[PDB]
């Protein structure tokens, strides 16, 4: 997300055993990165190997 | 105690006979052809 | 339009005194400390003293401390410099001089910077 | 003729005049836009 | 109180330099060195002030430089009208800002 130009990145990793869909449950995400980029971003894309 | 967005180190070597020209509002060979400084320049010049 | 006029040539005997006037116009008189320079015929310059037309502040060279005296009249915007106990080597040309900037230079350096306006001539010759 | 090299080399030697010596000059220029600042003086702390 | 050459010669078009050596207490601790030009029998004219700053109307051919305890006047494109005496000036600790010998500039 972007708050006043700050790009905040939340992340959380957990082991699961499921291939069909998303496992049902609850998990909190801790703040990891808060980068002061000040760039107006409206789109994005992912990179896969 | 203050904080600025970015700072830029402009590193070079000059002749003695041009040294006073590292300042706003100077002229000469170096000040006009080699290193010109803005009129609203904000920063500090160090030399040795 | 800055105009500067001095008194005429003067001749004095050794041991006497000489009084020269320095009348300016075209600018704020008290806003410029008046410096003074002398030059022997065929020699270099020799600074002597400076006067503040405001509050009457003055300071002389340690070379001339005790022999030279300044006053100023702001009513007619004139300075006056007097040399006492004259001797032979004081035969020279004398000018006053106007300092460059205004005395509002928070960090500038006034009135120790320099002289942009130099006056015409006052020649004092001291011969027996 | 008419065609001179734009740059000239310095006769930099340790025995030349102090006004002919090479001087190293670094100009630190500051800039602070509406983007947050990231070049700060951290703080001077006291004992707790 | 300052030392500068008595007379140096140059050619038209040349860039010429005039040195003036002081001490660490007057020129080495203050960025307040200057250069005055005076023609024979004429009133002196301030060409360079406060290191290398110039009054309005002075040609750009006159520049200044400072190195340690040395002041330097530089003249690009020497001309015939440049023939005059040049004095270096610097605050010395008291009253105050006097010239020197009088570098007489001549053109060949």
């Amino acid at each position: 997300k972007n708050i006043d130009g700050y790009f905040k990145i939340y992340s959380k990793h957990t082991p699961i055993n499921l291939v069909r869909d998303l496992p049902q449950g609850f998990s909190a995400l801790e703040p990891l990165v808060d980068l002061p980029i000040g760039i107006n971003i409206t789109r994005f894309q992912t990179l896969l190997a | 105690d203050l904080c600025f967005t970015n700072v830029y180190a402009d590193s070079f070597v000059i002749r003695g006979d041009e040294v006073r020209q590292i300042a706003p509002g100077q002229t000469g060979k170096i000040a006009d052809y080699n290193y010109k400084l803005p009129d609203d320049f904000t920063g500090c010049v160090i030399a040795w | 339009q800055v105009q500067l006029v001095q008194s005429g040539a003067e001749v004095k005997k050794p041991g006497a005194s000489v009084k020269v006037s320095c009348k300016a116009s075209g600018y704020t008189f008290t806003g410029y400390y008046m410096h003074w320079v002398r030059q022997a015929p065929g020699q270099g310059l020799e600074w002597m003293g400076w006067i503040s037309p405001v509050s009457g502040g003055t300071n002389y060279a340690q070379k001339f401390q005790g022999r030279v005296t300044m006053t100023r009249d702001t009513s007619i915007s004139t300075a006056y410099m007097e040399l006492s106990r004259l001797r032979s080597d004081d035969t020279a040309v004398y000018y006053c001089a106007r300092a460059p900037l205004f005395p509002t230079g928070v960090l500038a350096g006034d009135y120790y910077y320099y002289g942009m306006d130099v006056w015409g001539q006052g020649t004092t010759v001291t011969v027996s | 003729f008419n065609c001179y090299f734009p740059l000239q080399s310095y006769g930099f030697q340790p025995t030349n005049g102090v006004g002919y010596q090479p001087y190293r000059v670094v100009v630190l220029s500051f800039e602070l836009l509406h983007a947050p600042a990231t070049v700060c003086g951290p703080k001077k702390s006291t004992n707790l | 109180a300052l030392t500068q050459p008595a007379s140096v010669s140059g050619s038209p078009g040349q860039s010429i330099t005039i040195s003036c050596t002081g001490t660490s207490s007057d020129v080495g601790s203050y960025n307040l060195v200057s250069w005055y030009q005076q023609h024979p029998g004429k009133a002196p004219k301030l060409m360079i002030y406060e290191g290398s700053k110039r009054p309005s109307g002075v040609s750009n051919r006159f520049s200044g430089s400072k190195s340690g305890n040395t002041a330097s006047l530089t003249i690009s494109g020497l001309q015939a009208e440049d023939e005059a005496d040049y004095y270096c000036c610097s605050y010395a600790g008291s009253s105050t800002l006097v010239f020197g010998g009088g570098t007489k500039l001549t053109v060949l």
